[PDB]
């Protein structure tokens, strides 16, 4: 037997009580800034919106000094956010909140700076390749920065060039944008401020209804929004400007910021190509690897519009939402593309020739049919505006997406016996035990025993039936529901849960062996450390860098598990 | 006598004792082998995540003897040190309020 | 359920149809049989949009009756019964007005949650290892 005090160190239990968005950020924040900067997010987000008065009276730390370090260093992060507001009373108390995309930016690093190397195409010329790393690592690294500080971070009397003219190239594809006071702004206290100012200059008394006040208000606000969103994300004039005699080079004074949801948005068109490499073929799949790519720069927004966050949904009006989602996926005009686009940027490997049976030099007549091919699929991987015109459907193919992924994690971890009772409760509705049996073809006992073990998670819900005043369970009749919201709500807290228990095990792992790192600092660890003689701490460093590396990894593919659930 | 209850699929045998594992025994197919790929992404990741710890913006601490000597003199310093000061700021990005422990 | 065995399913025989049925709807979806997925996943070669490659209930009864495995009487609502049973589990992707094809479970039988079949275990006694009951 293994006692209880045994369980307290060996099982994670001590764990298994913090929440999973506490746990993983307040996690993060620790391993990638300290004890002061966790202390503060955790309070954050276990308490919400504070002020540095109220944050020094709740952390122990009452030295307002150490508050104030640690709130500069987390907004040069930009892991938190600011609102200044003013009291009509009196005096003004500005307030902070906790950024959820900026600490993203830590839990998606090294799946960043891989993004960034590998869409540049810099594959061909090695010193591109260490360029554009050290531009996207010491940006992240440093939070916001300018192009005057990286050429003045560089020896004089070079060429500026080399290291300015992939500068813009960077700016010219999405991955860098300017930083704004939207960004460190709430969004819901955004919408808020215009929503107000257009329901207080309405003329008083006005023959429109208190109803159609506020709706003219919504609509008239709408606008401004849209204006104040769309304006930082995609407007090119900074790189647009071009000093005498000299390349297009962007405005030294503005300061750059990565841009997570480019970024997004290119782990949303990896997912799809993944996913559709499961349907049809590999010359087709191959196709849709670079109509993916070619729709990317100008897709929609991925999590959502921020209009969702921004108040609340509607009284019952989100079709307004869904209709324009609609509408934009379809009716943008770099969205739409027919066969001919795809021949210029088709791979130069890719032949084309064989991969088509009819009856049973990259031409257009065999791009058209690989379309036809991905339409004809049961995944609405592409859909044609007219004959000859293309599109990708999001609205439709995001929760086809979701249920295959979460249908396929299902499979990993539970029974393929459990996958298709599932796939059977969510076809049918509402199905009794015997229907269950007689549409799935399995052994009651089985039945029973894989359907209590996908209700321990929100996977399958219990309909109860009474069929006597007080409901007692031996008169009732129990139906099945699959309820997808409740599933993917809980597979999403899992996944978070697990990579902030991985994060933790890390840096337990390297508080135990620190002790050896600091001979490694001491003796030059790059390479020298088999000199310093100690075979067992060799071997030690090299246990513990396997494990760190296989950390790494896992964590990475749990970020594309819970990537899908993720969205919206 | 409340022994006296039983279902059909369960005998004497099976029941009577308590016995919940608490230690997890279905796996995730994500901790398998490692791949080159996985690889270069760790490094990266290893990379990261030490830069920044070692840079300024770091706010994580939360024998320096009185005795002097020719010792402490012409002692080799362990570190030049940085500060919140150093780094330029964008004056917008920031509240008023925080304006005083930055150097102006 | 003229399939049951005393009153209750067999499992076996019913995997006896199911493993046979598959087959051939592969056969029928596909340039070569099976063999078309043996030369080399970039040797490949699929059918063209416009050539009908499903297969209908009524032909699927009528094969099963020529092989007769079944050694009973199956009716159409037996077939279509069977069919909707096996349409799960990605099996037979269904087609527009009762016609299935095949798609994954080729590489079924032969990181992405998608091909976790070619997925090693842990196969060790280390830690790390991430659960999926572990939380709850």
């Amino acid at each position: 037997l293994v006692t209880p005090e045994d369980v307290m160190t060996i099982s994670s239990l001590e764990q298994r009580t913090l929440n999973p968005d506490l746990f993983l950020y307040k996690e993060l924040v620790k391993a990638h800034l300290g004890e002061r900067a966790a202390s503060v997010i955790g309070m954050l987000v276990a308490l919400g919106r504070l002020s540095v008065r109220e944050l020094v009276e709740k952390i122990d730390g009452m030295d307002v000094d150490s508050v104030k370090t640690t709130l500069v260093s987390l907004t040069q992060l930009r892991c938190v956010k600011y609102l200044q507001e003013t009291a009509i009373s009196g005096k003004k108390t500005t307030y902070y909140y906790y950024n959820e995309e900026g600490i993203h930016i830590l839990l998606y690093s090294g799946l960043i700076i891989d993004e960034i190397i590998t869409q540049m195409r810099v594959n061909d010329e090695e010193e591109h390749k260490q360029l554009v790393a050290e531009i996207v690592q010491n940006v992240i690294s440093l939070g916001s920065l300018t192009v005057e500080d990286y050429l003045s971070s560089v020896t004089s009397d070079s060429m500026k060039y080399t290291i300015s003219s992939l500068f813009v190239q960077l700016c010219e594809m999405g991955y860098l944008i300017q930083i704004s006071k939207l960004h460190y702004t709430p969004i819901e206290d955004l919408w808020q401020f215009l929503y107000e100012k257009h329901y207080k200059n309405i003329p008083r008394n006005s023959p429109l209804s208190d109803l159609k006040k506020r709706s003219q208000a919504k609509m008239n606000a709408k606008t401004d929004f849209a204006k104040i969103i769309n304006k930082p994300n995609e407007l090119s004039q900074i790189l647009t400007v071009d000093p005498k005699t000299s390349l297009r080079i962007v405005k030294p004074t503005v300061s750059l910021t990565i841009n997570l949801d480019r970024f997004m948005k290119g782990r949303r068109s990896k997912q799809l190509i993944n996913l559709a490499k499961t349907r049809v073929g590999s010359v087709t799949a191959q196709v849709y690897k670079i109509a993916l790519r070619l729709t990317e720069q100008k897709s929609p927004k991925i999590r959502d519009p921020l209009t969702q966050t921004g108040l609340l949904q509607d009284l019952e009006e989100a079709k307004s939402f869904q209709d324009e989602a609609e509408l934009v996926e379809e009716k943008t005009p770099g969205l739409t593309f027919n066969a001919i686009d795809l021949a210029r940027h088709l791979p130069a490997e890719l032949d084309l020739r064989g991969s088509l049976l009819s009856r049973k030099p990259h031409s257009a007549s065999l791009i058209n049919s690989h379309l036809k091919i991905l339409a004809s699929s049961n995944f609405p991987f592409l859909n044609e505006t007219k004959p000859g015109v293309y599109y990708v459907p999001y609205s439709k193919l995001m929760p086809v997406l979701k249920s295959s992924v979460y249908e396929y994690v299902i499979a990993s971890t539970l029974g393929p016996s459990a996958m298709r009772l599932s796939r059977c409760i969510r076809d049918n509705k509402l199905v009794s035990e015997k229907i269950i049996n007689s549409t799935a073809l399995m052994k009651e006992k089985d039945i029973r025993s894989t359907l209590a073990s996908l209700i321990r998670y929100n996977s399958v819900e219990i309909q109860e039936v009474p069929r006597t005043a007080d409901r007692s369970a031996s008169r009732a009749v129990f139906l099945f529901r699959c309820k997808e919201t409740h599933s993917y709500n809980f597979m999403r807290q899992n996944l978070e849960w697990n990579m902030a228990n991985l994060l933790f095990k890390k840096e337990k792992l390297k508080q135990e062996n620190s002790t050896l790192l600091k001979k490694a600092n001491r003796d030059d660890v790059k390479g020298r450390e088999n000199e310093l003689l100690l075979p067992s701490e060799l071997n030690q460093l090299k246990m513990v860098n396997e494990r760190e590396l296989n950390v790494f990894a896992r964590l990475s593919r749990l970020l594309s598990l819970w990537e899908v659930f993720q969205m919206a | 006598n409340y022994m006296s209850n039983l279902p059909f699929g369960l005998g004497y045998g099976d029941v009577g004792k308590n016995h919940i594992t608490e230690f997890p025994s279905i796996p995730l197919p994500i901790n398998g082998p490692i791949t080159n790929k996985e690889r270069s992404l760790a490094v990266k990741y290893i990379n990261f995540g030490k830069t920044v710890k070692d840079g300024p913006f770091y706010t994580g601490s939360m024998t320096n003897d009185g005795i002097e000597r020719y010792s402490d003199k012409y002692l080799k310093k362990r570190k030049i040190g940085i500060s919140i000061d150093d780094h330029p700021y964008n004056l917008n990005l920031f509240p008023n309020e925080l304006y005083n422990v930055m150097g102006i | 359920g003229p399939w049951f065995t005393d009153g209750e399913l067999d499992i076996e025989f019913i995997n006896s149809l199911l493993t046979i049925v598959w087959r051939f709807i592969s056969e029928n979806t596909f340039p070569n049989g099976f063999k078309n997925f043996e030369n080399g996943p970039k040797k490949n070669v699929f059918y063209a949009p416009n050539v009908k490659n499903y297969s209908t209930t009524q032909e699927i009864l009528e094969f099963i009756t020529a092989a007769q495995v079944a050694n009973v009487e199956l009716t159409p609502s037996n077939i279509r019964s069977l069919c909707e049973v096996l349409v799960y589990d990605d099996k037979l992707e269904k087609v527009t007005h009762d016609c299935y094809r095949v798609t994954l479970e080729s590489i079924l039988q032969m990181f992405s949650i998608f091909n976790y079949f070619k997925m090693f275990p842990a196969s060790k006694h280390d830690k790390e290892v991430v659960y999926f009951d572990e939380w709850t």
